């Protein structure tokens, strides 16, 4: 779910608004447009997609390194 | 179970009755006293073998 | 009192026009600020 | 001398439990804390005035299906914290640290059901574990080894019951189904040497396994006493104390009333008898009996649910005493008794999954 | 017939792949 | 804590997967081999020697392994491998008794930290050890039956290091040169071609320093006698083509990875084209004309890599290793192929194959000579593997 974070005016006949998602994870916040308002309240995404460096966020039983601390090289 | 029902498909699961899943590492960890099982941090001896 | 915001994109794409820009902020609607800017 | 029913509860499972123990391991002042076996759980409560008894913890075992049978209060030497040991049919021993609320330590080495455990009064890490499999085993808890194994070629024959420390900790006695009675040593050299040894080995120092030591021969015995099961018996000083399915418990010294226990030649073949004591319908076997740390009283479970109590003290066994505290709830049975460190409180549990509780008015 | 049994039975293996479809999936 | 019950979860979980991959696995190769070893091992080489007796279905292959034992003897060892080389055969496949066989073992002091034969002589292989050093041996002088008193002759060993290293590279055209690389941030080049007066004591002909972090990897050229790399933490690749005289400015250097670099490579049919291997869980590539490009980036791995290696017998295939307990096959030729969303959520084109044997950080693995498309790995399980993919894959 999407909330609206910054109001920013372009200088032209534009106002670019900065949006960010309740589920705080892997996504980055967005510039959108006024004219894209109301259609972005909300996302769904399949998993496959997702950023892959910060997917593990939502889990550490999503994947470890067992010995977790390394003796040897 | 693969019945084919006439609409289409059909299948009437049932449990696994064996299902032989017990661990398979060094066959000796499963009766470590607790804590040192699944050390993981130390190279240990066993006696050898070999499958297909 | 805080606030934050990032210049960058992944791809070294700035994200930061220059204009005058209306925003809020936390402590720890309501509370809010304006401000404008230019790249000189 | 007056307990009174100053509470009573029950579980919820309705299945019979078997276990009661205070922590005699309370430094002076802290709260009564004891603990209780069923099925497959364990209990935790605390005693409070007034008759109020406070729901501390519990765990449970689900992985296979189990009757647990005995517990037992101890410490740890390195820190102090309480330890209590259960196992039940499966055979297995376990070890729970309730400061953190886990399981430390496991122990599987019996055949069968195992149906007591008790430590050496002087030393904690000595765990004594009597089974069905006609041998009674001992562990060193810390090292993780066994040390003896008495049974063999001179054993008992018939599934072990009981068995009892002396009141110093060198000598045992054992009581199973086949009417017999033997007596075990500690205090021999051999012995000693051996535990010695058990609190001395490191498994990566050497590609030995620990050498256990096996005992064969009990150091006096005799099945003249009763003629039917023996199910638990009692160090007294130096006299004994036991009890059959007759309803009677009897006391007796070894050999002749002359003879000192510790010059009986293992070939004695008399025994002294003292006097018994009476009560009625215990008809049915696995029934135990406690005394205080102090040694002045006695308890007794019932079948029909009554009790019968005694002194200890110079009370003539043939007039000795009689004390029977009763409530009209519950008389399906009472398994076993247990008092505190001091005579304050007096538990029992009935058959029926549900506990009792007498607080004495001296 | 305390279903629970059915329900119990088969709950166990559910989870188990649950879980592993989503840690599989990534 | 936490970590302790998490772990406990993590390691049931690989139990499972590894269950339903070892119940799915028929369908998915055309040879499984595993074999327990006592120790573990941290090398692998392939002897680029092959016997095949007649009459039968199988070759013969020997393969070149080392120890890390926890406490004991260490030993150096060289067993035997009864591959089916058929088509048709199929108790298992072949004898009944035995299909693997110790036949070599050195004493050895310290564990084994690097193993590899040099290309002029096979019977001459060098030794990373725990020491500051190098050693050098030739099975062919010792008996398989190891010395019970314990250390033995150290076969002309080196000098010229200070810690402990990882780096082992013959030169393949010049006899006698070889390359080492330790904690030192140096590189010392022994030249045992030829050494008379052997006294097992050689220092190390040239030392360069041109990292300054701890270096990771060092590989001679393939076609040039006078070309190298270098590989060290500091996320610095530096190309050193000697005679040049200069132990501190190399011909050229870059920053390769934002993470620190292990594993390097050369593709053996080409001449420009480099196989880079870094922490940053990533895969890179260069060549010799101009560098200032990173050309590709492979971004699968889940941790980090410790092992790249081109393909003999195959052009376009390279291999990647690691700490995921998983292994990678990728594809030069599908870089950016339009699939289907189906194709796509497997993964991306040019990736080829992904291994789901080992349940451990893989140590190592192997092409090998002789055989088509086969791998051995090795974990730090005890472990050993050898498999051959499905054929329908390719083609
Ligand atoms: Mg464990």
């Amino acid at each position: 779910h999407s909330t609206v974070i910054a109001k920013r005016k372009e200088d032209s006949g534009k106002i670019k608004l900065l949006l960010h998602w309740m589920p705080e994870d892997i996504l980055p916040d967005v510039w959108v447009n006024e004219s894209e308002r109301h259609q972005l309240k909300t996302k769904v995404v399949h998993l496959s997609k997702l950023p892959k460096d910060t997917a593990l966020l939502l889990d550490p039983n999503i994947y470890r390194t067992m010995p977790q601390k390394r003796l040897k090289r | 179970n693969y019945v084919y029902h006439p609409k289409g498909a059909r299948i009437d699961v049932s449990i696994n009755e064996c299902y032989d899943g017990s661990y398979a590492g060094n066959p000796q960890d499963i009766h470590r006293q607790p804590g040192f099982a699944f050390s993981r941090n130390g190279p240990v001896k066993r006696t050898p073998i070999t499958h297909i | 009192f805080v606030a934050q915001m990032t210049v960058f994109d992944k791809n070294r794409r700035l994200q930061l026009l220059d204009g005058e820009y209306e925003v809020a902020m936390q402590e720890m609607q309501g509370p809010t600020l304006q401000f404008t800017l230019r790249w000189t | 001398y007056s307990f009174k029913c100053v509470n009573s509860l029950k579980e919820d499972h309705n299945q019979p439990l078997f276990g009661v123990q205070f922590n005699w391991h309370s430094k002076e002042g802290d709260p009564l804390v004891f603990a209780t076996v069923g099925s497959n759980r364990v209990t935790l409560y605390e005693c409070h005035s007034q008759g109020e008894i406070r729901l501390l913890q519990s765990y449970v075992d689900a992985d296979a299906d189990e009757n647990f049978y005995t517990c037992a209060w101890t410490y740890d030497s390195n820190t102090s914290h309480p330890l209590l040991a259960v196992a039940g049919s499966r055979g297995i021993i376990r070890i729970i640290n309730p400061i953190t609320m886990q399981c430390i330590k496991h122990y599987v080495g019996h055949g069968n059901a195992i149906n007591e455990l008790k430590f050496h009064p002087r030393d904690p890490n000595l765990l004594l574990s009597v089974s069905k499999d006609h041998a009674l085993r001992l562990w060193n808890i810390q090292t993780d080894t066994l040390v003896a194994i008495f049974g063999g070629v001179e054993g008992h024959r018939d599934e072990v019951l009981s068995a009892d420390y002396d009141l110093l900790g060198e000598k045992i006695m054992s009581c199973g189904m086949d009417h017999s009675l033997k007596l075990w040593r500690i205090n021999s050299k051999r012995m000693m040497n051996a535990i010695k040894e058990s609190y001395d080995y490191n498994p990566n120092k050497t590609n030995r396994p620990f050498i256990s030591q096996k005992i064969h021969f009990p150091d006096f015995s005799t099945r003249d006493i009763h003629r039917n099961y023996v199910d638990c018996v009692r160090w007294l000083g130096d006299l004994i104390l036991s009890k059959s399915c007759e309803n009677a418990i009897v006391c007796w010294k070894p050999g002749k009333m002359e003879d000192d226990i510790d010059k009986i030649k293992p070939s004695e073949s008399n025994v002294t008898i003292l006097g018994r004591f009476d009560y009625s319908q215990c008809d049915i076997w696995y029934m135990r009996f406690s005394m205080d740390f102090w040694q002045k009283m006695l308890a007794l479970g019932n079948q029909v649910g009554k009790l019968y109590v005694w002194d200890l003290e110079v009370e003539d066994p043939h007039k000795a005493k009689c004390t029977t505290l009763t409530h009209h709830k519950c008389g399906a049975a009472i398994r076993q008794t247990s008092f505190s460190r001091d005579s304050s409180i007096l538990i029992a549990v009935c058959d029926d999954a549900s506990i009792w509780r007498w607080d004495r008015l001296r | 017939a305390d279903h629970e049994l059915f329900l119990q039975a088969f709950e166990k293996p559910t989870q188990i792949y649950r879980f592993l479809r989503t840690r599989n999936l990534i | 804590k936490e970590a302790a019950f998490d772990d406990a979860v993590e390691e049931r979980v690989i139990n499972e997967e590894y269950k339903i991959w070892k119940k799915n696995t028929p369908f998915l190769y055309d040879l499984v081999m595993t074999h327990a070893l006592e120790w573990p091992s941290l090398t692998a080489q392939w002897l680029p020697d092959v016997t095949r007796p007649e009459g039968k279905d199988f070759s013969i292959h020997r393969l070149v392994l080392g120890t890390h034992t926890s406490d004991e003897q260490n030993h150096l060892v060289i067993a035997s491998v009864q591959l089916p080389n058929d088509d048709a055969q199929f108790g298992g496949f072949g004898s009944v008794s035995g299909k693997i066989e110790i036949e070599i073992k050195i004493n050895h002091e310290g564990e084994v930290n690097r193993a590899r034969y040099m290309p002029q002589n096979p019977c001459i292989i060098a030794t990373k050890t725990p020491s500051s050093d190098v050693l050098v041996f030739d099975y062919t002088k010792h008996p398989s039956k190891p010395d019970p008193s314990g250390e033995c002759n150290p076969d002309l060993r080196l000098r010229g290091h200070q810690k402990e290293g990882y780096g082992l590279s013959w030169n393949p055209n010049l006899s006698g040169h070889l390359l080492s690389a330790s904690d030192d941030h140096t590189i010392c080049l022994w030249d045992i071609s030829a050494v008379p007066k052997e006294g097992k004591v050689v220092d190390a002909k040239t030392i360069f320093t041109g990292h300054t972090a701890v270096v990771e990897d060092v590989s001679w050229h393939l076609l040039h006698e006078s070309l190298f790399g270098s590989v060290a933490d500091d996320q610095k690749l530096m190309i050193w083509d000697t005679r040049s005289n200069n132990t501190s400015k190399p011909s050229h250097s870059v920053d390769a990875h934002t993470a620190e670099v292990n594993c390097l490579s050369f593709n053996p049919y080409s001449e420009f084209i480099l196989a880079t291997g870094s922490a940053d869980k990533t895969v890179a590539l260069w060549d010799l004309r101009n560098l200032k490009l990173k050309l590709h980036s492979f971004e699968s791995h889940k941790d980090e890599i410790f092992q790249v290696q081109w393909s003999p017998h195959n052009e376009t295939i390279l291999a990647s290793s690691g700490t995921d307990r998983r292994l990678n096959v990728w594809d030069l030729s599908k870089i950016g192929e339009e699939q289907s969303p189906e194709d796509a959520e497997d993964g991306p084109p040019e990736l080829l194959f992904i291994h789901g044997g080992h349940t451990a950080k893989i140590s190592d693995f192997s092409w090998n000579p002789n055989e088509p498309w086969v791998i051995c790995s090795v974990s730090e399980d005890n472990i050993m593997q050898v498999w051959q993919m499905a054929e329908n894959i390719y083609n």
